[PDB]
């Protein structure tokens, strides 16, 4: 899936963006710095997140029998650990 | 290790050329060894010429109705017989020959079933 | 689609006794062999029978029946042997059936001595060409004895199956890979399945695979031959719920199918569609997996009527009917739909991809 690299890539993106900061830097100017990127982060994380959710509606949206999309869930079950993945799940789950 | 190896195959190429493709790819396993890998490997291709022998041993009692001329094949196969895995082969007749010169009782008409040096084989002793 | 075509059972025979092993004739593939236990209710009648089926004309009864002392346990035709029909029993002892000859009872028959076999030998086979060949026979209590077919009172080789030093192995059922005479797979009871060699340095028990829970109730190694070499795969199927794919290469089972309710008696690789295998539950279902088409639900299903648990499965030679025999002893046989038994030309690398997968 196209989707999982461009999750991969992105992420590491935002962890290039937010290791250019010097954090070591203390003063206004670490502290203003240090402040944006942490927003860049969580803003392109949230967004790696709903890229993520798109996988989990395509689970339906290709498992037909029970043991299927059970291993899809196993599969995936260490994503499951995230805050917004796990509420997105829940007429599966039922 | 190294000794049991060098022991077994320098026994098994002086001998075999005793008794093309079978030499080609022997002398390719012993290439590919000069390590758990390159023994696996090496007693892959031995075993897979080993069963093809088998298949000539097992033609060996295809080919020949009376003692005479299977007792011909096995003086042609000599190599063989320090290798124990064609000796389940050859084992298989040995029962039948030696009963069968056992029942004529011919020195030379059993040593050749048991091969050189037939003193130590427990069969032979008697 | 499977569909029902010859239901096979003799009410004076085959009545109270399950089908201990079903076989196919190589030569006159429309014959099929079926051994049975002992009846419970009768003591008169004898132990073990033997009957051997034809597909051919509508005739109701067997084509010849045959009979001994004790239960038959395996049943085989002697593959380069027409005349003949081997089998064990469980009094561990080889009994010869010859259809020539108008004995019923066996005309040779093995010892019950030390050499010789003593418990009972769940599994015999006739392995080697045709110029020269040998019945393997494999007891419970590990011993595995080579025997000629034309004489059967001495033993032609004797030796036990052990590993770990000193641990007997319980061979329950055991088969051999297509074109191979010296490499074997066995299941056990111990529910490890061990890769044995019959002649070498290492005669024996040369690998263990780990991973199942239950007895192992069927071995069965790949059969279809083709463009890419699959010899090394084999099905298992064992009482933990399960058949599993197993590759001689890896120690760990290559996959595991159970979308089953009860135990797994006996599994078998179609013989010529590479993917396909079919699976005989407890509770009557006779499950087609077809790895290509769909690997967690079997490809196709079918119930015998009345739901007798089913002890053994065994495909015809030509793959597109499949015999299974019951508790009750009725031997169905059901023909494979177009669509799932011949094989398409790509079906070859299609497994190949699906074992890529995997």
């Amino acid at each position: 899936d196209a989707a999982d690299a461009n999750a991969i890539e992105e992420v590491n993106l935002a962890y290039e963006n937010v290791k250019e900061v010097d954090g070591l830097d203390v003063s206004k100017e670490g502290t203003e710095a240090w402040e944006a990127a942490m927003k860049r982060y969580d803003e392109r994380i949230d967004r790696v997140e709903t890229r993520i959710t798109a996988r989990l509606r395509d689970q339906l949206g290709t498992a037909k029998n029970a043991n299927e999309m059970f291993r899809i869930f196993s599969r995936f079950n260490a994503l499951f650990v995230r805050p917004h993945i796990r509420g997105a799940i829940r007429e599966y789950q039922t | 290790q190294m000794r049991k190896f060098r022991r077994q195959h320098e026994q098994l190429r002086a001998v075999i050329v005793r008794v093309a493709n079978a030499i080609e790819e022997v002398n390719l396993a012993y290439e590919n060894v000069k390590w758990e890998a390159a023994m696996k490997r090496y007693d892959e291709r031995i075993d897979r010429v080993e069963t093809r022998i088998t298949a000539r041993l097992r033609d060996q009692l295809g080919t020949a109705k009376n003692a005479n001329e299977m007792f011909r094949i096995f003086s042609r196969f000599n190599a063989l017989f320090v290798r124990p895995h064609i000796r389940g082969a050859i084992r298989e007749y040995q029962t039948q020959l030696i009963q069968r010169v056992k029942d004529d009782i011919y020195m030379k008409r059993v040593e050749d079933v048991l091969g050189k040096g037939w003193e130590n084989h427990v069969e032979g002793q008697k | 689609k499977l569909s029902l075509n010859r239901q096979f059972f003799d009410e004076r025979w085959s009545k109270h006794r399950v089908v201990s092993c079903l076989d196919w004739s190589s030569q006159y593939p429309e014959l099929l062999v079926a051994s049975y236990n002992n009846n419970e209710d009768a003591p008169h009648e004898p132990d073990g029978v033997a009957l051997v089926w034809n597909m051919k004309y509508k005739k109701t009864t067997p084509e010849y029946v045959f009979h001994c002392q004790s239960a038959v346990m395996s049943a085989t035709f002697a593959k380069f042997h027409p005349n003949l029909v081997v089998g064990g029993t469980y009094s561990g002892q080889i009994v010869l059936w010859d259809n020539r000859s108008n004995k019923r009872t066996p005309v040779q028959r093995t010892p019950l001595s030390a050499a010789a076999h003593t418990h009972p030998v769940y599994c015999v086979n006739v392995v080697g060409t045709q110029n020269a060949h040998n019945l393997i026979s494999i007891s419970t209590d590990g011993k595995i004895c080579s025997w000629s077919l034309d004489m059967l009172s001495h033993p032609q080789d004797s030796m036990e199956l052990v590993h770990k030093q000193s641990k007997a192995v319980a061979v329950t059922s055991m088969s051999f890979p297509v074109g191979d005479v010296n490499n074997f797979v066995v299941g056990s009871e111990e529910g490890s399945v061990y890769t044995a060699c019959r002649h070498g340095s290492k005669a024996g028990i040369s690998e263990m695979f780990e991973g199942h829970q239950g007895p192992i109730t069927g071995i069965h190694c790949h059969a279809a031959v083709g463009a890419v070499d699959f010899s090394h795969l084999f099905v298992t199927s064992s009482f933990d719920w399960t058949v599993k794919l197993w590759t001689t290469k890896n120690n760990k089972p290559l996959y595991s199918f159970e979308d089953n309710a009860d135990y797994v008696y006996d599994v078998m690789w179609s013989p010529t569609h590479p993917a396909l295998f079919a699976c005989v539950d407890g509770m009557g279902r006779l499950d087609l997996w077809n790895l290509n088409n769909d690997t967690e639900v079997p490809t196709a299903s079918i119930s015998v009527e009345g739901n007798p648990a089913l002890n053994r499965v065994r495909w015809t030679h030509s793959g597109r009917e499949i015999a299974v025999g019951d508790s009750e002893g009725q031997i169905v046989i059901y023909d494979v739909g177009e669509q799932i038994a011949v094989p398409r030309n790509d079906e070859w690398a299609r497994f190949g991809r699906t074992l890529a997968e995997i």
